[PDB]
């Protein structure tokens, strides 16, 4: 639209006993000038939690303005609940959302366990050659993973997908693949997946020489 | 009160779609209905309004060009056309008066394809890579598990999934769209 719905964090880890907050900030006063500021809530179909700052039906959350920085605080989690949270607008025209704050299970710190693989020899044998890299149980979400070739990084054609929390270790697996054409593949000997995280002021390297 | 919409809905580039909204459980030309755009982990964006009463539309002007909206009083729903379709349309779409479970929309010009599966071998930690298949979804069984959900590039889908043993494993993949499983061995 117009009007840019910024939120942090983008994931909020929360623990299902104790309080929780998260922020919104507007790029423009929601401040109306019939008097009202038109800031909602909603929690992912997508349902609306709270209008202008109060609740209307949900209830438990707050609810607090105002002008260009709102927030949304539960006084205790529970895993209801558990879900990505957008806020809202409509000064303004037109209504703008903001990127939401996905609420996760905080657990203890924990390093990825990496492993790669080379492309196997049916895939070359097709004519293409990926690269597939491993990060497994791992938090929080938020990691940092880098392909270099010959001890070069390499940015282009790399796909990266990760799970959910796990519910049972609420861990994350994430997953990097990078994919070469196999006359490429063969022009270099050395693949690297170097992952960074909080759980280490190094990197994890993992590496093969083909 | 409920409004209808489909699962799913495919398009190649550059065609158009039109996306279904049905209403029942309340009088039809008594609420505006909306229509919202939400691309995977990029918020939500209102696409635009219809009053059912008079078929008035309204749209934010980011989606004017692209969308045409509808209203049909003798069956009660509405609907949103999207033209000249690119793959940055790939996404859920709502109507909202309550709102629909959402219709997702892919856009590609990929036929039906079977994946292929590639085996991947060096605690130890094996996979196995299902490259370039259309469409979703696909079944990966082992006999640790970790099923990485899969990426739309250039039409088709690639997905990963990774099992850890202690120290024959195989991994089974099956694609009902293309009625085909595979079997691979790992080294």
């Amino acid at each position: 639209g117009d009007v840019v719905m910024t939120q942090t964090p983008l994931t909020l880890s929360v623990t299902i006993g104790q309080p929780a907050s998260m922020s919104c900030k507007s790029s423009q006063s929601l401040l109306d000038r019939d008097g009202k500021t038109y800031l909602n809530w909603f929690f992912w179909r997508l349902i609306y939690l709270v209008s202008k700052l109060d609740s209307g039906v949900p209830d438990r959350f707050t609810g607090g303005g105002s002008g260009t920085d709102f927030t949304l605080k539960i006084n205790r989690v529970e895993a209801e609940d558990l879900g990505i949270y957008y806020c809202w607008q409509g000064t303004h025209f037109p209504q703008t959302f903001g990127g939401g704050t996905k609420l996760d299970i905080k657990r203890a710190d924990a390093a990825p366990t990496v492993s790669i693989f080379p492309p196997s020899s049916e895939q070359l044998t097709s004519g293409g050659a990926s690269v597939v890299c491993f990060l497994n149980n791992f938090y929080p979400k938020d990691i940092n993973v880098k392909w270099k070739i010959d001890g070069s990084e390499r940015q282009n054609g790399v796909l990266n997908s990760w799970t959910d929390q796990d519910s049972k270790d609420s861990t994350y697996s994430m997953s990097s693949t990078l994919t070469l054409t196999k006359d490429e593949y063969e022009r270099h000997n050395s693949y690297t997946c170097e992952a960074t995280h909080k759980t280490s002021t190094s990197p994890i390297v993992k590496s093969f020489n083909r | 009160v409920q409004l209808q919409q489909p699962g799913a809905e495919f398009a190649m580039p550059g065609t158009s779609v039109k996306l279904s909204c049905k209403a029942a459980g309340y009088t039809f030309t008594s609420y505006w209905i909306h229509w919202l755009k939400q691309r995977p982990g990029q918020g939500l964006e209102w696409i635009g309004e219809i009053d059912p009463s008079d078929s008035y539309t309204n749209h934010n002007q980011k989606f004017r060009g692209k969308s045409t909206l509808t209203a049909d009083i003798s069956s009660s729903t509405a609907y949103m056309q999207l033209s000249s379709l690119t793959s940055e349309d790939s996404a859920v779409y709502y109507c909202a008066a309550f709102w629909g479970q959402g219709t997702t929309l892919t856009v590609s010009s990929a036929k039906t394809t079977p994946p292929s599966v590639y085996p991947l071998a060096p605690s130890v930690t094996l996979g196995c890579l299902v490259k370039g298949y259309f469409p979703e979804s696909v079944t990966v069984t082992w006999n640790s598990v970790h099923t990485f959900p899969a990426l739309l590039q250039s039409g088709l889908y690639t997905m990963s999934s990774s099992v850890t043993v202690p120290s024959t494993v195989t991994c089974s993949v099956a694609h009902p769209a293309s009625s085909t499983t595979v079997d691979k061995k790992l080294e």
